């Protein structure tokens, strides 16, 4: 006790695990058919529907949030002991441009060791393509034994905070007026979470990775290296790094902060020896960050009477005190949405879905043009993996921000509590905005795609001065052309003069080349990339209409006036009013599922083709780089023709050529891909009564032999088959993209 | 000819449009014993007068949507809302309830509509009735 | 418009009278089961179609079915 | 050698004139036709 | 004939069985099941019987020939693609490469699909065009229309109905657009769409595939 | 307790708060109504040919141009203002000729929609069939003349050009 909230009941009881359904009330009735075992894993983690009260919902997410941290913890312990137990960590340390990173071993079964592939140095293994190696590289790690202790202290805080989720509901639970803290939550986060966090970073970074890293881009061998202690122990071997450790930490305090700037430099490009960032431009970046997080955190009004409190800054921002053309959101403003944010757990969660996959993107998106680790650019394998894998979770945690919009709309929201504030005004005239986010799809629909099917047209009749090409119908990006010339007049010797080279080169600048391979260079922008960048536009804003749609009218609609009444997650009304198929908020999430997938790959097909073309390549010796694909990106990714010629099928040969190599498990995993695709259609093109009728005569000839069962065999319902058929469809597609990018990458590096 | 204050609204796009005046249009009138926020089946919040409330909808299934949360979501619940069908040329027509009970309960005089004194199972099997415009549940034997 | 047919099979435990999102159903006295009701349907030309009255009936098979006819703007459900 | 299109056949000259008459003249007078019909009134 | 010819004569088998067992019996579940014992009063083509009884989607006998409209043209498939690929090893002189590439699944993918693909989408390029230039076109196209037909398969009507009602909700409220709909703007229906998809599904899939066997062909064989 | 008390810059459409419509400042300012209401379409007093005249006018003049600058025969000025200038008389005789077979399926008897006697749409004033025939013609004789005149200023830009610059001074 410190804080006098806890005191949770909930017995630690073991009888209640054989009684499954105890928590919804028909759950524990009795089965009888067979859609309750599939309803007891469609809503067992929705704890809203369980109970009623605010309070023991809030310690059930807390006690989870613990489990899931503890999960989390599990699988950090289990990648540190791979790179510590089954990985070449030691031999990529001695020559990371030459040994393939590996931290998978197969066991020697059925036909099964021909994945061992050969790594470099004799090691037979699978070549990871997590950035796992590069990332241990940057921290500081040299051997092994530092790994295995990592794993060892993962796998403790695993254990830790499996015992806090379980202290913090069966021993010491919360009160709802602690999770009712924003204030408190948003400072603490804010300056102890992140700032703290980053500064604890910049101290490690400071004192152990900027002097391995150093040491390593000087020549040394890693088990020559010392180990990171000495480097905290004594100053003389710190002092001979860096010639401004020599003065301690005085003129930090005497703010004489340019003595400093040997290992907190503000460069701003490539360490050419690695390929990644410069190590004392991340350093000084995180004290940066630091810096503005923690002060940051001392915002809001917590015990002290200094500060803002949120619900006022809400309640003042609404006509007559905000700008005079942003006024149309009325007199009222934001005036209930403290009371929603601080009651409704789903309208916190779909705001941080929202900004939690946005920022996977921008993670994503900021990783391959300023690789920030070392020998990360050259493993284009790793590039590739990570950029897609940080778009598709993003892309997915963004849907799931719409599914919880629609949760909170259909459950949560009350008209009587936000009264003509900015939420009731956007649910009374949401015809405006999906009608004008319908005419701006169409919109971007014809002058994305069309033009690639006139590009098509004109260039099977012969006729390409009449393309949308660089040698036809130029269509150049101007304004993403300029700011790249901004970008690269900004940091010369101007608007940036204490950086010396661009913040990427893919701006402009010069040319990263680390081991023969291009790092980074230069990304041209030409009519191909007005192109593909509307595709993106076009593709963004129809998954944006599907999800906003199904939150938008989630509660009711012209055609259904109580859909509220019938939940989030209902089939149908019915097939009247000409039919009233999918109209849920779920179902829209559903059909934007298929929409987010058809804007995510194209993003990462972009990025596959455009960096293979036109970046990703071998400098000789003179310095001429010959790129994988040969710069056929703007010639040839501007038809539709051409995307499957010249990307598909041509760069598809590493993965159907691969039998009888140690790629064929991705040659396996390709058609496995594209079964589990075909097989998702079953259920997306057939309907509930079909399957139903067919299983009776399965049971007649199952009651002819005597073999009836007591739970009773019914088809998949309605939106479980809808379910099923999405998640087969997405399961398939991704894993046949993962198999063709990853066979594709190492196999031609 | 329609007697209560229009609730306060601030109005919406998901109210009356074209086929509301060329076609049909539907009032429901209701008493409320204070002023208070319900749900506009068009979309938002309004706020109905205390005393006589008057409402035009588009469809009849918004009125009964609207009378079915006064008559679920207030306490005390509002049972008393009539609905009415208005047509172009001004005439409006008592349509809810009906009788002038509540379909839910049973009235001595409302009569007969859609009975069918049979047991499904034994509708006329159509081969029968193919030339003649009837279809299966419109006659009146029984095989 | 729908036709709504009713059976005597009906029990007149009123729940298709309560389901019904448009008023066409309502309960009629009848002395052919035990409740003293039975279903009705005057009013079906304002039957949209939903079928919320066929899954709220109780009775194997059920005691009232609709079956989709001429689509007019009202059993089309268009406030437009 | 083909600077434009040509007919090695007799009467060369109807394509010429009967692809747009199928395909770009008469079309739209027998959309216009047909439109009419589906939406005369009784 | 030799092992290759087996697995695809079982294939054949399989999909003439599915297609008649969808078929057969949607024919003799047509007049009432268990699910709906008054099936025969709603026709042949319906769409549903609404979401009571768990649900009853595809529920008519029409949809049984909706069904299995895709398990012929699958098998139809397999039996084409099987005579196309045994002739094509067969005219080039090669047989090998359908006997010993036959009985396993990438052989079917690499040597048959892949493989015979580099004349047809050659067909334009961005060097020139030669005359399977419309042989490439209409296999995209075919690739199109596909396509098109998911939304058609997948997506169903309340999510079109709710968006065609915020287009009459723009148009009623634009200035200067003085046409109105004489016929109301309605989604199209759950049996219209089945049979909508279907048919592009349908020309598509011959549009794909006419393509590929003539471009393969009579590229290899001019 | 908020719904329609405090006075906001939306308000109801003609003070209906059960009408499908805002009043927004893109529908009810005075720049936006003083600038739609006098568009020939909704000029008031105007007889329907003159408002088409004067639609037509406008429309077919800048049709003519993304033919001219990107049609298949931009290499060369005479074809390619001979190619706008086809271009926007199919456009007007097409959407002309969709004005005319509108006005004959939409007025058979009491219209329905926006049409019929009974509507109160503001936005759509052309409520007689007479005037939506006048408005046909009028469209239809004024953008083929603005199209041609567009034409005969492309053809004659050379001229047009050395008048600009005072080059027939000499
Ligand atoms: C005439 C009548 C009319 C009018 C007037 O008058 C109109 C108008 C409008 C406006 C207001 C708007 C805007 C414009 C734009 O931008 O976009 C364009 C488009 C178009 C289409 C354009 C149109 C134009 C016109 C058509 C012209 C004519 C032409 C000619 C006449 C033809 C020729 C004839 C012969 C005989 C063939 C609109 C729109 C929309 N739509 Mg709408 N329309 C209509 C028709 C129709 C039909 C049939 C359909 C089916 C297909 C639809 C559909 C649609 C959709 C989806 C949408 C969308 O998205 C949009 C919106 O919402 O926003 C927001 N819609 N629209
Ligand atoms: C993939 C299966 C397939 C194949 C290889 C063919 C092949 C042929 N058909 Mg076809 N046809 C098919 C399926 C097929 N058909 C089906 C399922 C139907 C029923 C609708 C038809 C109905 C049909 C008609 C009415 C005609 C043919 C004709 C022909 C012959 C000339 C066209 C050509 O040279 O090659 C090209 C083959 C393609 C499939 C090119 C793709 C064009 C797409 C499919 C257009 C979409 C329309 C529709 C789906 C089917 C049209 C097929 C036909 C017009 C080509 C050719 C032998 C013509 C003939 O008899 O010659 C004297 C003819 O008049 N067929
Ligand atoms: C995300 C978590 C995760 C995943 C996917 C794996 C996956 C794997 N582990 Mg691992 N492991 C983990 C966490 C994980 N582990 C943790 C937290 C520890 C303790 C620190 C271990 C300790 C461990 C050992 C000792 C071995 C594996 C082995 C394996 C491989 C085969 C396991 C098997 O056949 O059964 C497999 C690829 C085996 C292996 O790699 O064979 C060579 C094996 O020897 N694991
Ligand atoms: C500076 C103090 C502090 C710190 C470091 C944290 C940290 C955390 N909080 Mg907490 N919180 C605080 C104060 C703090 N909180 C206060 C004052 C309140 C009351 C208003 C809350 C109320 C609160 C709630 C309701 C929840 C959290 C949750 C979390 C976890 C977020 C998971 C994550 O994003 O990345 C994870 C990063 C991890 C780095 C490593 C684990 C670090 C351990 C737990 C502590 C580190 C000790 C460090 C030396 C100090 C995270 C570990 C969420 C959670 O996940 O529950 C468990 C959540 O549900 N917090
Ligand atoms: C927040 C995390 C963190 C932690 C735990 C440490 C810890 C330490 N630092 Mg330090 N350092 C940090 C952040 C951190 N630093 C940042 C953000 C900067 C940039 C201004 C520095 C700049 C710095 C200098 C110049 C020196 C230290 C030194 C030291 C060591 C003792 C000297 C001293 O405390 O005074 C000590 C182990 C001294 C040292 O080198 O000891 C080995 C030393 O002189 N640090
Ligand atoms: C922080 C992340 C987060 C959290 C806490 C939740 C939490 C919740 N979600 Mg949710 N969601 C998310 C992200 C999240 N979601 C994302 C990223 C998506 C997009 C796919 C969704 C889309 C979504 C829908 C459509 C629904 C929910 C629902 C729910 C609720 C019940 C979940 C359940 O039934 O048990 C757990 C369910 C499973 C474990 C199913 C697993 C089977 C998957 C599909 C296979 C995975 C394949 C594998 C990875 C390979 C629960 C409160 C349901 C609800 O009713 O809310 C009230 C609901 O209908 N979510
Ligand atoms: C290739 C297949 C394909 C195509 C062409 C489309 C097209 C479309 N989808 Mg769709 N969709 C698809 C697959 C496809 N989808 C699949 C597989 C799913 C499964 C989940 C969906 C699910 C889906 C949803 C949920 C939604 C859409 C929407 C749309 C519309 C977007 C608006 C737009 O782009 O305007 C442009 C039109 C096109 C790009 C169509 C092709 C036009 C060609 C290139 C030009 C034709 C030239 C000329 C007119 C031809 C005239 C010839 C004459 C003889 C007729 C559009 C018509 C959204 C919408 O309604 O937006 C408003 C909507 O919300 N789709
Ligand atoms: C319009 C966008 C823009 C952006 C994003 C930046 C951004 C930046 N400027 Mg800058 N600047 C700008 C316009 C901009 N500038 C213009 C129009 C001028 C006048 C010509 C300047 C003149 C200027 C100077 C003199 C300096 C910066 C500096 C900086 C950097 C330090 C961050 C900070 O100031 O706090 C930062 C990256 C500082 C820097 O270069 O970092 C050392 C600094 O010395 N700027
Ligand atoms: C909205 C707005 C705008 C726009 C505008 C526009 C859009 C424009 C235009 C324009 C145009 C588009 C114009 C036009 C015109 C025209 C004309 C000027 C015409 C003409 C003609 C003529 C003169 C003809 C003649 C003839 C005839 C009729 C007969 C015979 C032949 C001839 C040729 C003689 C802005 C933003 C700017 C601002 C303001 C407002
Ligand atoms: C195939 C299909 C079915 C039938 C699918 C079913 C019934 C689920 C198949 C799962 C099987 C039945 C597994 C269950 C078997 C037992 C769990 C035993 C498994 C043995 C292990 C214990 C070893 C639907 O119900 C359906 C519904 C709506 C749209 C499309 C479809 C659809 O496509
Ligand atoms: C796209 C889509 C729509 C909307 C599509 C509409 C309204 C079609 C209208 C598009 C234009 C107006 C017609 C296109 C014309 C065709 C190219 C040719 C048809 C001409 C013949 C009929 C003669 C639905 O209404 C729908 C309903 C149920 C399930 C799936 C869907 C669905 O996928
Ligand atoms: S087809 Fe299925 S989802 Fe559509 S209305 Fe009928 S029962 Fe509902
Ligand atoms: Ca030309
Ligand atoms: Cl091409």
């Amino acid at each position: 006790a410190s804080a006098a909230t806890e005191q949770s009941p909930i017995p630690t009881s073991f009888e209640r695990w054989a009684k499954p359904g105890h928590f919804d009330r028909t759950l524990a009735r009795g089965p009888k058919t067979t859609t309750w075992i599939w309803n007891l894993h469609a809503d067992a983690h929705d704890f809203d529907s369980h109970t009623n009260d605010l309070q023991d919902i809030s310690r059930k997410i807390f006690s989870a949030h613990f489990g899931h941290l503890a999960v989390v913890f599990v699988w950090l312990s289990g990648m540190y002991f791979h790179g510590a137990r089954f990985s070449n960590f030691s031999s990529w340390m001695a020559d990371p441009t030459h040994i393939r990173p590996s931290a998978q071993v197969v066991w020697p079964l059925v036909g099964q060791d021909i994945l061992n592939g050969d790594m470099g140095g004799g090691f037979r293994g699978i070549q990871i393509t997590s950035g796992l190696f590069q990332m241990w590289r940057g921290e500081g790690f040299t051997n092994e034994f530092q790994l295995y202790c990592t794993a060892i202290g993962a796998l403790v805080m695993a254990g830790l905070m499996i015992f806090a989720g379980w202290f913090h509901y069966h021993v010491r639970s919360p009160k709802l007026e602690w999770f009712q803290n924003v204030q408190s939550m948003l400072n603490h986060h804010l300056a102890g979470l992140l700032g703290l966090g980053s500064l604890g970073w910049a101290g490690h970074l400071i004192h152990v990775a900027l002097p391995t890293n150093k040491l390593l881009d000087a020549g040394v061998a890693p088990q020559d290296i010392p180990l990171p202690h000495e480097f905290v122990l004594d100053k003389a071997l710190m002092a001979e790094l860096y010639p401004s450790f020599a003065q301690g930490i005085r003129p930090f305090f005497t703010l004489n902060w340019a003595t400093y700037s040997d290992f907190l430099t503000f460069n701003g490009g490539l360490n050419p020896v690695t390929g990644g960032l410069w190590m004392t431009d991340i350093a000084h970046h995180h004290v940066a960050i630091a810096v503005l997080f923690i002060f940051a955190g001392h915002m809001y009004r917590t015990n002290w009477g200094i500060g803002h409190s949120i619900r006022t800054m809400l309640e003042d921002a609404r006509h007559p005190k905000m700008l005079p053309f942003l006024s149309f959101i009325g007199p009222v403003g934001h005036r209930g949405l403290f009371e929603v944010l601080t009651t409704s757990w789903h309208a916190q969660l779909s705001i941080n879905l929202a900004m939690m996959g946005s920022l996977s993107i921008i993670v994503a998106q900021h990783m391959y043009s300023m690789p920030p680790y070392p020998y990360l650019a050259t493993d284009y394998g790793t590039v590739t993996s990570l950029f897609t894998h940080h778009m598709w979770i993003g892309g997915f945690l963004i849907v799931g921000a719409a599914a919880h919009a629609g949760i909170f709309m259909v459950r949560d929201y009350d008209p009587a509590e936000n009264v003509n504030n900015v939420l009731d005004r956007v649910l009374r005239h949401r015809d405006a905005i999906i009608s004008h986010l319908v005419w701006v799809c169409q919109f971007l629909g014809f002058h994305s795609f069309a033009m690639y099917c006139h590009n098509d047209t004109m260039r099977a009749f012969g006729r390409p001065q009449d393309m949308f090409s660089d040698t036809g119908i130029q269509l150049q990006p101007i304004f993403a052309q300029w700011v790249q010339h901004i970008q690269t007049m900004a940091v010369g010797s101007t608007t940036a003069p204490g950086v010396a080279s661009p913040a990427s080169y893919a701006f402009g600048g010069g040319l990263v080349a680390v081991g023969g391979k291009v790092a980074m260079m230069p990304i041209s922008l030409g009519t191909a990339d007005f192109l593909i960048h509307h595709i993106h536009a076009f593709t963004i804003h129809v998954t944006v209409l599907v999800l906003l749609k199904g939150v938008l009218f989630a509660r009711n609609s012209r055609l259904i006036p109580d859909k509220s009444e019938l939940g989030f997650r209902f089939p149908c009304d019915g097939p009247g009013r000409g039919g009233t198929c999918q109209v849920s908020a779920w179902d829209h999430v559903f059909l934007g599922l298929f929409w987010m997938y058809n804007s995510i790959a194209m993003v990462i097909f972009h990025f596959f083709w455009k960096m293979q073309s036109d970046v990703w390549g071998a400098v000789d010796a003179n310095g001429t780089v010959s790129h994988i694909t040969g710069g056929n990106f703007a010639q040839s990714s501007i038809t539709i023709n051409g995307w499957l010629r010249d990307f598909l099928w041509a760069q598809a040969t590493q993965v159907i050529s691969s039998y009888g190599s140690a790629l064929s498990a991705y040659g396996l995993m390709f058609l496995a891909g594209h079964f589990v695709f075909a097989f998702s259609l079953m259920f997306l093109f057939s309907g509930r009564g079909y399957w139903q009728e067919l299983i009776e005569s399965i049971v007649w000839a199952h009651n002819k032999l005597r073999i009836t069962t007591a739970i009773q065999p019914r088809a998949l319902s309605i939106t479980q088959g809808r379910a099923v058929g999405a998640a087969h469809y997405l399961l398939g597609s991704i894993v046949t993209t993962w198999a063709f990018f990853l066979a594709r990458m190492a196999a031609i590096g | 000819a329609l007697t209560g204050s229009m609730p306060k609204f601030g109005g919406s796009t998901g109210g009356l449009l074209t086929a509301a005046f060329v076609e049909e249009r539907y009032a429901i009138t209701w008493t409320s014993s204070k002023e208070q926020v319900f749900e506009m089946p068009t979309g938002g919040a309004a706020t109905m007068n205390e005393g006589e409330n008057l409402l035009e909808l588009a469809r009849k299934e918004q009125c009964l949507a609207l009378g079915a949360q006064l008559r679920t979501k207030f306490k005390p619940k509002i049972t008393d809302y009539k609905i009415y069908r208005i047509f172009p040329n001004g005439e409006t027509t008592f349509i809810h309830p009906a009788d002038g009970v509540f379909p839910e309960k049973v009235n001595e005089g409302r009569g007969y509509s859609g009975k069918k004194d049979r047991r499904i199972g034994e509708n006329p099997n159509p081969a029968t009735i193919k030339f003649s415009g009837q279809n299966t549940f419109e006659t009146d034997m029984k095989s | 418009s729908h036709s709504v047919k009713i059976y005597d099979t009906c029990i007149g435990c009123t729940q298709c009278v309560r389901a019904c999102p448009t008023d066409v159903l309502e309960m009629v006295p009848w002395d052919g089961c035990r409740a003293g009701q039975i279903a009705a349907s005057p009013r079906t030309e304002d039957c949209v179609g939903c079928k919320r009255c066929e899954t709220a009936c109780p009775t194997d098979f059920l005691s009232i079915r609709v079956y989709l006819g001429a689509e007019t703007s009202r059993s089309m459900g268009l406030a437009y | 050698d083909a600077t434009q299109l040509e007919g090695a056949y007799a009467a060369a000259w109807l394509p010429w004139i009967m692809i747009p008459m199928i395909t770009y003249i008469l079309p739209f007078p027998i959309f216009a036709i047909a439109f009419l019909w589906i939406e005369r009134e009784g | 004939i030799g092992p290759g010819d087996f697995l695809v004569h079982h294939a054949i088998a399989l999909g003439l069985h599915v297609t008649t067992l969808i078929l057969v019996k949607g024919a003799l579940d047509a007049r009432g099941s268990k699910l709906m014992p008054d099936k025969k009063d709603f026709g042949y083509a319906f769409p549903c019987d609404g979401p009571g009884r768990g649900g009853t989607c595809d529920i008519s006998a029409w949809d049984s020939v909706y069904l299995a409209t895709f398990w012929m043209l699958n098998t139809l498939g397999w039996v084409t693609f099987y005579w196309h690929w045994k002739h094509l090893a067969i005219w080039s002189g090669n047989v090998a490469q359908f006997n010993e590439g036959s009985t396993y699944l990438m052989g079917w993918f690499r040597d048959y699909l892949w493989l015979n693909s580099a004349q047809l989408i050659n067909g334009y390029n961005p060097y020139g065009t030669n005359n399977l230039a419309i042989w490439a076109w209409i296999f995209l196209f075919g690739h199109l229309v596909w396509a098109i037909s998911f939304m058609f398969l997948i997506t169903w009507r309340g999510y079109w109905q709710e968006l065609i009602e915020t287009l009459m909700w723009a148009h009623e409220n634009t200035p200067l657009s003085f046409g109105y709909p004489k016929d109301k703007p309605v989604a199209l229906s759950i049996v219209q769409a089945r049979l909508v998809g279907l048919v592009h599904f349908t020309v598509g899939y011959i549009a794909t595939y006419g393509a590929f066997l003539i471009a393969s062909t009579g590229s290899r064989f001019p | 307790s908020d719904a329609y008390i405090s006075d906001d810059p939306i308000q109801p459409y003609q003070g209906n708060p059960q009408l499908g419509n805002l009043a927004t400042p893109i529908n009810s300012s005075n720049l936006a109504k003083a600038f739609i209401n006098n568009l020939p379409a909704y000029r008031p007093g105007l007889t329907p040919f003159l408002r088409g005249l004067e639609i037509g006018m406008a429309h077919g003049y800048f049709l003519v141009g993304p033919e001219v600058v990107f049609g298949p025969l931009k290499e060369g000025s005479h074809g390619a203002n001979l190619s706008g200038l086809i271009t926007a008389i199919y456009i007007t005789v097409s959407a002309c000729l969709g004005i005319s077979i509108f006005a004959l399926a939409t007025f058979q008897g009491d219209p329905r929609g926006t049409y019929n006697s009974h509507s109160r749409d503001r936005l759509r004033p052309l409520r007689k069939k007479e005037d939506w025939y006048q408005l046909s013609g009028g469209i239809l004789m004024g953008s083929l003349g603005g199209a041609i005149f567009a034409y005969a200023l492309l053809e004659n830009f050379e001229l047009l050009d050395s008048i600009l610059r005072g080059a027939v001074n000499v």
